[PDB]
């Protein structure tokens, strides 16, 4: 309820930042380039409106849900004459950006559990790119029943798949040639040579 | 600060009684000082239900205790002190306590659980749906501690000639964390445990148990 | 209805004796020569259908499987006499994809169910292995024969009877992976290659070796995740060639 105000609030915003309008024009750019992507400064929103800005450093879970709903809504609503056969509105990524100082990746302990963070450091490992799914499509084995656009959790989450069939129990088997993908890695992270204390061997994440 | 000190020579002398029960009672103990103390500083100063919701107390002094090397079954439940040198760290951890779990099924978020050190938590079913089902963590209103493991040797210097000095292992939580260097020098006040689960051998072998402290207290 | 408008353009396509065409000498010449695989430029397609193209592009398998009937069907009508000895005939791509031309580096998500070209150096292959198809059982209790369909496996008759298996009237297709890695000539100097799996079938198997360079043309689809009641969503890549070339 109180959920889609604060999407309309972040759509306001998007829509009347401005003395050009900066988000719309750059939203607008991205979508007709191909690159469904954006980047906010934390410091425009700041000054648009204080309540959201705080809102998004305690619980950036949900917030970023609404901001990337908003946004998509403000790119549908500004690209009205698309070309034919691009009826389908594609989903946008949302990247945040400010100039805070970093903060020393020792300073993590269990109070900094699920809030947003800034850390420096250096890169030593990158994994392969591969594919996680999105929305999947179940089958049944007996009645050949068919789930559809089950959703999918961000980040390193699972799903479970249901056991009761509305038949053996857990029947359901996932059909891969109906499912959503998008890319992911995994990258290691090292404490910055210049900040590790002396005499003590360095942390990593 | 989440801490307290309070000196062993001291509470001997005012009252007799808890420091007799103390060494053969300590985890009990322990916990009616912190409730104690956290009334105590409440009533002191009001703002700290906003700030720390509780206060642990560590005992500073001890009749000192036999090295490593003479721990035993003498000494099972009980409260040490021992000396040592500190030889690896495992760094800064999360550890779960007062566990709230989201329902598969609905969205019913069940009711905080003590995470105890010895056993894993198990919710029993939903109220609401009555449901057995797997159950999630709900991350975002758990609470979480910090936790640390910390393998500490006999110093060279008092080890006795044709024998090799003996190594235990000790477990860091709250405050404690980050208190100590590697090849560092220390003096540890803790409890000599065994009550958690897997410490028993029982795959194949003799029926051996593993021992563990549980420190309280850092001396450098 | 698609599918039935699909396999109608795709038939239209072939028959191009009265428009200067060279497919009927083609598929003349596959019968001759005893080959069950015709290469289709994707230009000329492109040139005579564009709409087609990008469907074939965008969508793979159902597009695929239209062209292979249809190819079924042209060959039949041609000899049917010749058509019996193979089920199904198979289809080779041929031609400039654009776009869709990537490198085991610049292979993403985005390309899932469409056909791609890829250029690299062969480093892992594995040993050509046999695939059922069909099965066949007799019963010497009861004197009866019983077929299966693969796309269990039967060991006792109704009463109990054991079967025996007729190893010879069974039908069996080869099999082989092979790995793909980028060529170190174009990948960034000081970073790690990375490969990509391919999957060759009937008459591909034997077409490649280690240390070779090759252009390998095909389809890229997952795998989906193994039976269990918990699945971790990430399913893993694998590429079926329809056309791989020596350069
Ligand atoms: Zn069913
Ligand atoms: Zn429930």
């Amino acid at each position: 309820a109180r959920k889609s105000q604060l999407q309309r609030r972040f759509k306001e915003f998007l829509r009347q930042y401005r003395f050009t309008f900066k988000y719309r024009d750059e939203l607008k750019r991205h979508y007709n380039l191909g690159e469904y992507w954006i980047e906010v400064e934390m410091e425009d929103l700041a000054s648009f409106d204080e309540d959201l800005a705080d809102y998004l450093y305690k619980q950036p879970a949900e917030h970023l849900q609404l901001l990337e709903e908003a946004a998509k809504e403000v790119a549908d609503e500004v690209t009205r004459p698309r070309p034919s056969g691009e009826e389908v509105l594609q989903d946008i990524q949302v990247m945040l950006k400010s100039d805070a100082s970093p903060s020393s990746i020792r300073s993590l302990k269990s109070d900094m559990m699920s809030h947003l963070v800034k850390i420096p450091g250096i890169i030593i490992a990158a994994s392969a790119v591969r594919a996680k799914a999105t929305r999947i499509s179940i089958q049944c084995r007996s009645c050949r029943n068919t789930l559809t656009n089950i959703a999918m959790r961000p980040g390193l989450e699972g799903y479970a798949l249901p056991r009761k069939c509305n038949c053996p129990l857990d029947p359901y088997f996932i059909m891969p040639d109906k499912c959503k993908c998008v890319d992911f890695q995994t990258l290691k992270l090292q404490e910055l040579p210049d900040a590790v204390p002396h005499g003590e061997m360095p942390r990593h994440m | 600060r989440e801490s307290l000190v309070v000196n062993y020579e001291d509470l001997a002398a005012r009252e007799h009684v808890l420091a007799y029960f103390l060494p053969e009672a300590p985890a009990e103990l322990l916990q009616i000082f912190d409730e104690a103390a956290l009334e105590v500083v409440l009533a002191m100063y009001p703002k700290y239900d906003r700030i720390t919701n509780h206060i642990h107390v560590r005992i500073s002094h001890l009749p000192l205790v036999e090295e490593l090397r003479s721990l035993r079954q003498l000494h099972l439940n009980q409260l040490i002190r021992t000396s040592g040198v500190v030889t690896s760290c495992t760094g800064v951890l999360p550890q779960l306590s007062m566990v709230k779990y989201n329902c598969n099924k609905c969205n019913f978020v069940l009711g905080p659980f003590c995470q105890s050190q010895n056993q894993e938590v198990k919710p029993g079913s939903c109220p609401e749906c009555q449901s057995a089902g797997p159950f999630e963590v709900n991350m975002e209103e758990t609470i979480y501690q910090n936790y640390q493991r910390i393998r500490i040797q006999e110093s060279p210097g008092k080890v006795a000639a044709g024998r090799l000095p003996r190594s235990k292992d000790a477990i860091l939580l709250a405050d404690l964390v980050d208190s100590c260097k590697p090849g560092d020098e220390i003096e540890l006040t803790g409890i000599y445990h065994n009550n958690y689960d897997g410490s028993l051998n029982t795959a194949n072998g003799f029926p051996v148990f593993a021992t563990v402290i549980l420190a309280n207290h850092v001396a450098k | 209805v698609e599918l039935r408008e699909a396999q109608r353009d795709y038939l239209d396509f072939l028959d191009d004796e009265e428009d200067q065409g060279i497919y009927q000498s083609k598929v003349r010449e596959l019968i001759s020569d005893n080959q069950y695989r015709l290469i289709v430029n994707v230009n000329d397609l492109r040139r005579k259908n564009e709409k087609r193209a990008n469907r074939l592009l965008n969508n793979a398998f159902e597009e695929l499987v239209a062209f292979q009937r249809a190819l079924k069907d042209f060959v039949a009508s041609i000899d049917a006499t010749y058509a019996k000895q193979y089920e199904e005939f198979y289809v080779g791509l041929e031609g400039s994809f654009g776009s869709k031309h990537v490198s085991p580096r610049t292979l993403t998500s985005c390309f899932l169910s469409c056909v791609v070209c890829v250029e690299g150096i062969v480093t892992k292959c594995s040993l050509v292995r046999p695939k059922v198809v069909r099965s066949v059982h007799y019963c010497p209790a009861t004197k009866k024969t019983i077929e299966r369909r693969y796309s269990v496996y039967p060991t006792k008759d109704e009463e109990n009877n054991p079967l025996e298996t007729e190893y010879g009237l069974s039908v069996y297709k080869d099999h082989q992976t092979i790995t793909i890695q980028e060529m170190p000539e174009k990948a960034p100097a000081g970073q790690l290659p990375r490969s990509v799996d391919v999957i060759l079938d009937d008459d591909l198997v034997d077409k490649a070796k280690p240390g070779d360079r090759v252009q390998v043309v095909g389809t890229y689809r997952c795998l989906p995740g193994k039976k269990g009641g918990y699945t971790s969503g990430t399913f893993r890549t694998v590429l079926i060639a329809c056309n791989v070339k020596q350069m």
